[PDB]
């Protein structure tokens, strides 16, 4: 769709302030690592320019370990370019040898 | 049964592990109650290899998932090499039993609790730690630091651990996210809530192995 997945890792979208960007990305939560911002939040580091809802879909299987995905449904607020930079990671723990990092630059007009 | 069960007091738990990203809690979960019954008959603590059910259980999907019954009834059926025999790497490969020697123990059986039982899960508990899972993608969950959980957490369950304990007003579970979460990487979990799906789902599959 116009999902934003893995493979566009480093792009710059070009967005409308108040148009719902939806990103998506591998999760497995139950290993104790996932998506978040710096500090270990999935809030938006600035308000001001973008804000962020999450939500987190399991896979309809009963495999224990089985991966999901989670979205990032974003809104830009200000025009601008804006760098949404998350970290999958334990949230307590901060970056590991496992973790990954996804960018992706919302430019608004 | 007793009022309080700690089988880390007994000297039959190992410290708790690091899974890392890869999707082996089936695996983990399995080795707890292995390391466990080892103690308890034979007197030694032992660590065995959670690699070896990533890489040998043909039933379970690496780190993309798998059964804690799955690894018991492999391991009953084949036994399982120490954990410095074929150590950890966090990623499936190769089945490489065959280039380890000997199995290192065999188990007898796995067995099944009642489900949806406390009453049922406490007596298997007091007898040997036994393989439980929960629902514990949750934030909150992630976040816990200490306490008596309660939740907020669904039922649908998703992760598999060991139950080594409990207490009066709890279910102690190791958990394998590193000591850093919860408590030393413990946590404990409300019991007596009258839900018999228990708290997270605790009640809704435990395993545990036989062995004479
Ligand atoms: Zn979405």
């Amino acid at each position: 769709s116009h999902k934003v997945t893995k493979a566009h890792n480093g792009a710059t979208l070009t967005v409308a302030v108040g148009e719902l960007v939806e990103i998506q990305l591998p999760s497995n939560p139950t290993t104790g690592f996932a998506w978040y911002f710096e500090g270990g939040t999935k809030e938006s580091p600035n308000e001001s320019m973008f804000t962020v809802e999450n939500k987190y879909f399991p896979p309809d299987s009963k495999l224990l370990g089985a991966g999901g995905t989670e979205h990032f449904h974003v809104t830009v607020k200000a025009a601008g370019t804006h760098a949404v930079n998350l970290t999958y990671m334990r949230p307590w723990t901060g970056p590991s040898h496992d973790s990954e990092r996804f960018t992706v630059y919302l430019k608004a007009n | 049964i007793p009022e309080y069960v700690d089988w880390r007091q007994k000297g039959a738990v190992t410290p708790v592990k690091n899974q890392g990203s890869c999707g082996s809690c089936w695996a983990f979960s399995a080795v707890v109650t292995i390391e466990g019954i080892i103690k308890i008959r034979t007197g030694n603590l032992n660590e065995y290899s959670e690699q070896e059910l990533l890489d040998c259980d043909r039933r379970s999907y690496g780190c993309n998932g798998g059964y804690p019954w799955s690894a018991l009834q492999l391991v009953a059926q084949y036994g399982i090499h120490y954990r410095n025999t074929y150590p950890y790497e966090g990623v499936q490969r190769y089945c490489r039993s065959r280039e380890k020697g000997p199995y290192a123990a065999k188990t007898d059986g796995v067995r099944q609790v009642q489900p949806y039982n406390e009453g049922a899960l406490l007596y298997s508990i007091a007898n040997q730690p036994v393989s439980v899972v929960l629902e514990a993608a949750g934030k909150d969950f992630q976040l816990y630091r200490g306490g008596i959980f309660v939740g907020p957490c669904g039922n649908k369950v998703d992760h598999a651990v060991a139950a080594v304990g409990y207490g009066p007003n709890y279910i102690l579970i190791k958990n394998s996210w590193g000591t850093g979460w919860g408590e030393n990487g413990y946590i404990r979990i409300k019991r007596g809530t009258g839900n018999s799906y228990g708290v997270c789902g605790l009640y809704t599959s435990s395993f545990y192995p036989v062995k004479n």
